[PDB]
């Protein structure tokens, strides 16, 4: 006799095929490579 | 009375300097505090009111 219903459903329509294209962000290892070893600092007392 | 009469003080200054520069460079590694509890109870005889 009693029905449980909802409101405010959020869904996304597109209306064009090109809108399925988004963007990410990657690291360019070609000119910014990943380091392999620390700096190997050495200290002397003044 | 020459430079040979200044050896003990020289050794004192050298010892102080070595003690200092052996600690300026030593790494600082802090420990983890443990063994903390409430274990300081006080005893004695009660009053035990009579009546």
């Amino acid at each position: 006799y009693v029905a449980v219903r909802i409101s405010r459903f959020q869904l996304e329509v597109l209306r064009d095929l090109h809108d399925l294209v988004r963007s990410r962000t990657y690291l360019d290892v070609s000119k910014s490579p990943l380091a392999t070893t620390p700096i190997r600092v050495v200290e002397y007392v003044r | 009375m020459a430079s040979t009469t200044r050896l003990v003080n020289d050794r004192k200054q050298l010892e102080q300097q070595v003690k200092d520069d052996a600690r300026i460079l030593a790494d600082a590694r802090g420990l983890n505090i443990t063994t903390v509890a409430n274990d300081s109870a006080t005893g004695g005889q009660a009053i035990r009111n009579v009546g």
